[PDB]
């Protein structure tokens, strides 16, 4: 029983490590929208700020 | 490069006896860098001579030498010498000499295993600034024909044991020193090589003649200069110095 | 010449030339008397058992510590200790090898004057130097800024360094380390029914927290677990028999590292002692020092202790920081081999006090620029 | 040859060869010292970090502006700022190149003549010549009527022209900055629960400053606005987390400009202040001088600092007289690419000051009529 957990212990170890790694892909990837999604709404933000001092004055 | 020494030896009445050789001073830095415009030495370009096809097949060598990562960083192939009959010559010399063959293949065998060294990658880890390898293709190919394992190999340059007091500890590892290690384990191999060559050279020579005073012969790299100087024309230069 | 490099340490020296990637000799710092009468005439027994040799005969002795936390306390002892390093361990005359040794933060500037005073007279070593273990660490870890969290078996503390300029005003010293560490596991392992109270069988507690103790990443979580699970229970041999089975005392013995609460202490824990730390600092270094945090000393090598540590600092601190925490495999002789990187520089050749400056200046030559 | 156009002013030194479109070099003139101590040896700091390598090292170091308000008053740090801007920024020799400097209008004798003695003898210069920061503002405008604002981070003037024929006797000059911006932002944001004491932070306060703040329109409905509603709130990150959130504080800052007796100073706005310059020069020149304003310098660039000018200086000039205020987007360079425009011009080859005829003259020669 041992060997038979060292067993279980590998491939369990294997599919989690690509899990992880498949995870990181995916965090990495949505870090980077959250920067152009903060971009974006940064860039509106300003843009109808200064769009709104030009209509008022 | 190598500052080739040879020492005639003479008999008790002043008569030639026997000659001994030695060498010194042989350049590493060579083997893994070179400048833009330079070759690295003629061994790896003979080895990729088409004229033999039996080493290039059971060594499973790639013909290309621009897929070679230690060969394509330099000048790939000058007209310097033709490389074909200069191997040629070389290898009916050691076959006329008094060793055998299959000292010859291990030579080059070695000498495949050591251009294999640069396929070597690494890559870091899950969670841990320690590094791991991704391919192993190469590096089983290589373990297969130095006929070590791969795995333990591969373990080894990653997990190097240090021996601490009476206890063996394991140490980390990087991707820099990893590939650093993998350099000088690649120049330590090749200095070996030529040393125990040239031992097997000096004992082929060797006669059975007393060695009374002897009259050495010495031969240097001259004072090089470029335009472009840098760490290994700084070493012939100071030794010219001196 | 060579220089050499003696690390005193707590509870363990450990020695060896500089230029070595590890240390030659390394055992226990124990002086042991023997404490009964002895009948057999004509062996001539010694009277004192000094270093490894004290751990063969440790079933008739009493084995004295030298130094408490990281404070010399029996001066004779430790010139024993460093006698036997310097000649039966190293088998060297320290008349021609410049000497370095390595020693705690904040500790009392009579140390460092004795120290230098029996270096330079009873050994008469050429020249010596005094540096902070933490210096050290970050010198093997291969880093130049971060903060280094030192936990060995005497006293734990933290230096951080930026860009390699220290900030002493945000250095901070907790005198919890690994011996009351193996005190609280004495004490937590008479509620089971095995007691342990000679000096002997402090080695047999401290080998046995060494080989079954672990950190947990939740506390609660783990006492449920083995409230009623029973797969946390390993055996141990002693060295005459009759094992003993530990359950969640394995891993309640190190949470007294993150909750000091256990064994009485007023002070947090050590995940809260490095938040504490990083945020004296200046706001413009934060960010660095959060990632490239450094653990070293022997204390720290419990499995799963970076997991702990790094869990709770991310939720101490703003959740738009990246913790890391780096936990190379050789904590322990981290200090020692960063003595050795400092030793073979060319440039700290004329940083040594020289036996001449002694000599002009007396001991007080050790507070100079030359710390 | 080639000409160089240096402009030290006050926090930012810009430099680049006469004839370019834009600067090549922009940094901040600022010089750091390290106020710890350094634990690891060989590394070898140097005793003093210099323009933008300081900003990466804040902190460690403390920052000394070696110019308070347009003059200089620590000459070795400018000797080090100028020496950075030559050799490193540009990476040329200013043996063979002419240099052309600026400084602002009414400021004393000594310091011009210092500047150009150190010119003339540590770099040793061909020629050199100096020029008022507001006339190169009206050469980059494409004019040559009008009064231009240079509103910088150490001074503020004014300076009217008319057809090119400057009017000394209106040159009205006003000590309040961008620094003090900073400095009122800063105590003003401890009112929130942020504190800001160390010169590194400063720094920092300056980002938000620069990030965030805008000049308001009125005054009593923008206070009434924030105290009803909390739509003007924004957040900040700091380099270390804990974002912040400035609320009312956003345009109090810049209002200074316009109420400067917020900081105690018993002068006029700015608006104020340029009406009164206008109505200080003649009658036949007023509208002209109207229908001409020229804003410049870092500290005008405030989101609709241009509307808030014009409808005040509306409500103190006649009504029959038209208000146009000019507010290129470049107004931060304006001065640098004026002072291209001028070194370009092949008139202006015969106004330098030789090398020979300063030895002749001595240092005096700049203020003599050959300026
Ligand atoms: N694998 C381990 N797990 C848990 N604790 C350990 C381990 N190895 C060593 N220790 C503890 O570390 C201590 C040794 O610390 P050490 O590095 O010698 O401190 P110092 O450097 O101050 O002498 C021992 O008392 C032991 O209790
Ligand atoms: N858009 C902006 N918002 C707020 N402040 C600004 C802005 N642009 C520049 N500044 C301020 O102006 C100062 C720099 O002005 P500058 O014209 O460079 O002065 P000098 O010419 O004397 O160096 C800086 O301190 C900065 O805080
Ligand atoms: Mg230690
Ligand atoms: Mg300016």
């Amino acid at each position: 029983e041992a060997e038979k957990a060292a067993d279980e212990s590998e491939r369990g170890m294997k599919v989690i490590e690509s899990r992880a790694q498949k995870d990181e892909e995916k965090m990495e990837i949505q870090e980077i929208q959250l920067k152009e999604a903060k971009h974006i709404a940064e860039d509106a933000d300003r843009k109808y700020e200064e769009v709104a001092r030009k209509l008022v004055i | 490069r190598f500052g080739k020494f040879i020492r005639i030896h003479f008999g008790a009445t002043g008569k030639l006896a026997s000659a001994d050789i030695e060498t010194y001073l042989l350049e590493k830095s060579r083997v893994i860098f070179q400048l833009k415009a330079e070759r690295d030495y003629h061994i790896f370009y003979q080895i990729l001579s088409n004229k033999k096809p039996e080493l290039l097949d059971m060594l499973l060598i790639t013909n290309n030498p621009y897929d070679y990562a230690f060969i394509s960083q330099g000048e790939t192939t000058v007209a310097s010498i033709d490389d074909a009959e200069e191997l040629m010559a070389t290898d009916n010399a050691f076959d006329v000499l008094g060793f055998t063959s299959e000292e010859k293949n291990s030579m080059y065998k070695l000498t495949g295993a050591i251009m294999h060294f640069g396929n070597m990658k690494f890559k870091l880890k899950q969670r841990e600034e320690q590094a791991e390898p991704d391919g192993t293709e190469e590096a089983d190919k290589s373990a297969y024909l130095m006929g070590l394992n791969s795995a333990d190999l591969l373990k080894g340059l990653c997990h190097p044991r240090v021996k601490v007091g009476n206890e063996y500890v394991t140490k980390g590892q990087n991707v820099q020193q990893v590939i650093y290690a993998t350099g000088a384990l690649a120049k330590a191999v090749y200095e070996r090589m030529f040393n125990w060559m040239v031992t097997r050279i000096n004992a082929t020579l060797e006669t059975k003649q007393p060695r009374q005073y002897f009259i050495g012969v010495l031969d240097i790299a001259g004072f090089e200069i470029f335009d472009f100087n840098s760490f290994e024309q700084l070493c012939i230069n100071f030794t010219n110095e001196k | 010449t060579t220089a050499l490099v003696c690390d005193n340490g707590s509870g363990l020296v450990k020695a060896g030339f500089a230029g070595d990637d590890a240390p030659r000799a390394v055992f226990p710092s124990i002086v042991g008397r023997p404490r009964h009468q002895g009948v057999m005439v004509g062996m001539g027994q010694k009277d004192s058992y000094v270093g490894d040799e004290a751990q063969s005969k440790r079933g008739i002795l009493t084995l004295k510590y030298p130094i408490e936390h990281g404070i010399i306390t029996n001066w004779d002892d430790m010139e024993k200790i460093w006698h036997h390093t310097f000649y039966n361990e190293l088998r060297v005359a320290p008349e021609e090898h410049p000497t370095l040794l390595t020693e705690a933060p904040l500790n009392p500037k009579a140390n460092r004057e004795k120290m230098t005073q029996i270096m330079f007279e009873t050994f008469n070593v050429p020249a010596m130097y005094v540096a902070i273990q933490a210096v050290l660490s970050l010198y093997a870890s291969g880093r130049t800024t971060g903060i280094v969290l030192d936990s060995g078996d005497g006293v734990t503390h933290n230096v951080p360094i930026y860009e390699g300029y220290a900030l002493p005003h945000a250095i901070m010293r907790l005198d919890l380390a690994g011996r009351d560490l193996t005190d609280y596991l004495m004490k937590i392992l008479t509620e089971r029914g095995y007691s342990f109270v000679t000096t002997a069988e402090r080695e047999i507690v401290r080998d046995i927290k060494e080989k079954l103790c672990y950190v947990a990443l939740d506390f609660e979580n783990e006492m449920a677990t083995a409230a009623s699970s029973s797969s946390l229970e390993k055996s141990y041999e002693l060295p005459d028999g009759q094992v003993i089975t530990i359950g969640n005392e394995r891993f309640r013995c190190p949470e007294t590292l993150f909750q000091p609460s256990f064994i009485g202490m007023e002070s947090a824990g050590i995940h809260e002692t490095t938040y504490n730390s990083i945020m004296k600092c200046d706001i413009d270094i934060r960010k660095d020092l959060y990632a490239n945090n450094v653990l070293s000393g022997g204390t720290t090598m419990y499995p799963g202790i970076a997991d702990r540590m790094q869990k709770e600092i991310t939720a101490l601190a703003p959740s738009t920081m990246k913790i890391k925490i780096i936990a190379p495999p050789e904590r322990k002789y981290s200090v020692w081999i960063g003595g050795s990187i400092l030793a073979s520089l060319s440039t700290f050749q004329q940083m040594w006090i020289s036996k001449q400056e002694y000599d002009e200046a007396g001991p007080s030559i050790v507070h100079r620029k030359c710390f």
